[PDB]
RNA sequence: UGAAAUGCGCAGAUACCGGGAGGAACGCCGAUGGCGAAGGCAGCCACCUGGUCCACCCGUGACGCUGAGGCGCGAAAGCGUGGGGAGCAAACCGGAUUAGAUACCCGGGUAGUCCACGCCCUAAACGAUGCGCGCUAGGUCUCUGGGUCUCCUGGGGGCCGAAGCUAAC
């Protein structure tokens, strides 16, 4: 079991009812394949330098999890069948790399 | 993937002694588990030809401590062989 | 209606220029045409279309047919490596449109399709 | 150039601010900081600019990019002006 | 395009805006860089896997180097079966230049380039310099780990050079 970090994308049309259905299936999701949410951050709503799903904003959510790497690229696929969810991409959770001045 | 814990296990179950980790022993044990891990890999992705080269050096590198052993002690060398169920 | 004298006062004016002939464009501030001219629009046929006046001269085309829906002021953009590039703007700065702003487009592959023999080396 | 080369650069040092103040350079989401390691358009800039060593943009490079595809920072940009 | 012509455009092309399908490669970073036994290898992400360098001195105890034959790997091209085929392009179709052009230039175009499995195995497959090991001034730049860290100690890449070498380079 490694670390891993999912970010996800959604549509800005929705109303706080819509995401928080979308959310609740997508935190389904993941534990569905042995993931346990660490940590989320709704930075939801942001200026997207091109158009994605010919929108130009998107919801920033981002979710932490611990997850048993032979499944990563299987959520990331259910994940991705959502029409709401317009791009999702996982990362393994790597050390800060503090650097400057 | 493995191969983190399981070493010391694999170390503990051929260390000639408490605390023996490096004897010809235990090398061919490490090693042919690594092996076997990187046998059953080249099963799946059969073209990834690099790895299997690791896979002769390693293949050649236990049979060499076994052609060492063998010569040194045939009184070990068949237990060990026969400890994993070996060569032929 | 019959052929309607339609006011723009403002749009694009995309500019083409290459190693062969150049083409500017007039449009709506919506991407939409209005007008375009050339290099070919006016006599030059040969590699007379590549002359910088191609350049000029078309943008002036551009303008002149230009001004006649209204537009006063252009938002240029400019597309191509080669020759006639800031003539064709130049060329509007005194064609009597304001020239709002100028912004460079030029399209290059993020490598990919492989270039005809003509294209390979640089240096 | 022409009699400048103006190819001189003494080794910077003390290099102005080293560009910005502690800041880690994977960071898939940190835009705002980001946004500067970038010339007029989604160009990475050399090292001739930043200020950065080996290892260092090796993944500064390889988080630009992880960010374009989150829509955060871009790839290209339109030039304004000449 | 040196000029041109074939070619494409009023069944309205080019040029601009929007949307859709598809294949291939993958900008800037990127380098005077990296990794690999060689061939060779660069969008990003995850996963499975090889090698390798360093620090510690902890374990085995000479267990080592080379390697005829054998076996496996081996750019591009080409070959077989099947798929895909955007761009490009042998052959081939025309255009033009020429004293003549089955050529350099120009407009199309098939195999091919693409992927799968199987086959071929060659190469300026070049560092044109087998592998390993020990020994013999330095300086300079650079990648990567340790360090009492802009200094010293290890691994790798370049530059200039002691002795020495070389037919010279
Ligand atoms: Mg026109
Ligand atoms: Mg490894
Ligand atoms: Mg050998
Ligand atoms: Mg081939
Ligand atoms: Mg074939
Ligand atoms: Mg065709
Ligand atoms: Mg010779
Ligand atoms: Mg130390
Ligand atoms: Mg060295
Ligand atoms: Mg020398
Ligand atoms: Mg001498």
């Amino acid at each position: 079991m490694r670390r891993y970090e999912v970010n996800i994308v959604l549509n800005p049309n929705l109303d706080q009812s819509q995401l928080a259905l979308e959310k609740e299936i997508i935190q389904r999701a993941l534990e569905n394949y042995g993931a346990r949410v660490e940590k989320v951050e709704e930075l939801g709503l942001r200026r997207l330098a091109y158009p994605i799903a010919k929108d130009p904003q998107g919801y920033f959510l981002w979710y932490q999890v611990e997850m048993p790497e032979d499944r990563v690229n299987d959520l990331a696929r259910e994940l991705r069948i959502r029409d709401n969810v317009r791009r999702v991409m996982v990362v393994k959770s790597q050390e800060p790399f503090l650097a400057n001045a | 993937p493995i191969t983190k814990e399981e070493k010391q296990k694999v170390i503990q179950e051929f260390a000639r002694f408490p605390g023996d980790t490096g004897s010809t022993e235990v090398q061919v044990a490490l090693l042919t588990l690594r092996i076997n891990r990187l046998s059953e890999h080249l099963k799946v992705h059969k073209k990834d030809h690099h790895s299997h080269r690791g896979l002769l050096m390693m293949v050649g590198q236990r049979r060499r401590l076994l052609r060492y052993l063998q010569r040194e002690d045939p009184e070990r060398y068949r237990a060990l062989i026969e400890k994993l169920g070996i060569r032929g | 209606k019959k052929k309607v004298k339609r006011q723009v006062a403002s749009g694009r004016a995309y500019i083409h220029a290459s190693y062969n002939n150049t083409i500017v464009t007039i449009t709506d501030p919506d991407g939409n045409p209005i007008t375009w001219s050339s290099g070919g629009v006016i006599g030059y046929k040969g590699s007379r279309k590549g002359t910088p006046y191609a350049a000029q001269l078309a943008a002036l085309d551009a303008a002149k047919k230009a001004m006649a829906y209204g537009m006063q002021s252009v938002d240029v953009i400019v597309r191509g490596t080669g020759a006639g590039r800031e003539q064709a703007i130049r060329a509007l700065q005194a064609s009597g449109l304001q020239v709002k702003s100028i912004v460079d487009d030029t399209p290059v592959p993020h490598n990919g399709c492989r270039p005809k023999k003509k294209f390979r080396k640089a240096s | 150039k022409p009699k400048k080369e103006a190819q001189r650069r003494p080794s910077r040092k003390a290099k102005v601010k080293a560009t910005l103040g502690e800041f880690d350079l994977r960071d898939y989401r940190n835009v705002e900081v980001l946004k500067r390691f970038l010339s007029e358009t989604g160009k990475i800039l050399p090292r001739r600019r930043t200020g950065l060593s080996g290892k260092e943009q090796r993944i500064l490079a390889k988080t630009i990019k992880r960010a374009r595809i989150l829509g955060l920072l871009p790839f290209t940009e339109k030039l304004v002006r000449k």
